[PDB]
Formats: C-alpha cells, sequence, structure tokens
C-alpha cells in the first residue's frame, strides 16, 4: 500500500545502437608492365636529326 | 646473315653517324660471305675463296 504511482514511478531507457554490418573490401595496386630499351648513338641521331 | 649485317651497321653506325653501311664482306678459314646492303633489299654471296 505504501508503494503508490505518484509515489513510485519506472521509466524504460535504452541508448540507439548502430546494426553491426560486415563487408568485405580487396585493394590491388595498378598493374606494372615490362620494358626494355636500347639506345645508340645513331638511334639518338636520327630522331635528332 | 641479315642479323649480322644489322649489328655489323650499328658497329659502323657508331664511329660516325653520317657515314652508313655500302658494302660488307667477311672472310671465313673455308668460305667468303660478301653482302650488300640497301633499305628496300639485301644481296648476299658465298664465294669459296680461291
Amino acid at each position: 500500500t505504501l508503494r503508490n504511482k505518484f509515489n513510485y514511478n519506472t521509466r524504460e531507457c535504452q541508448t540507439i545502437n548502430p546494426s553491426i554490418r560486415e563487408r568485405g573490401v580487396s585493394t590491388e595496386p595498378p598493374p606494372s608492365d615490362t620494358i626494355c630499351g636500347n639506345i645508340t648513338q645513331w638511334e639518338i641521331f636520327d630522331a635528332y636529326y | 646473315i641479315p642479323l649480322l649485317t644489322k649489328k655489323a651497321r650499328s658497329v659502323v653506325r657508331d664511329l660516325d653517324p653520317t657515314n652508313d653501311l655500302v658494302f660488307l664482306r667477311i672472310q671465313t678459314k673455308l668460305n667468303e660471305i660478301m653482302v650488300a646492303p640497301d633499305d628496300e633489299f639485301s644481296l648476299i654471296v658465298i664465294q669459296t675463296k680461291g
């Protein structure tokens, strides 16, 4: 009888939580290519000429 | 034979850029090889040494 609606008030409180999610990310560097260059005096002169 | 002449032409070319191969002759122990090089066509003749 001592406990009363005005005497005791019960309130339910919860904290907002973001939904857990699972994501997969893959990173792969730019493609690299092999280059072979041969330089000769005549070839340099020909471009220059 | 053409691969050797192209390599040979560059050897002549390195010493003087203006100079261009006119005629190349390689003499082996048993045979003589003569190659005439032009941009359009290349003439190669093998003649046994006398």
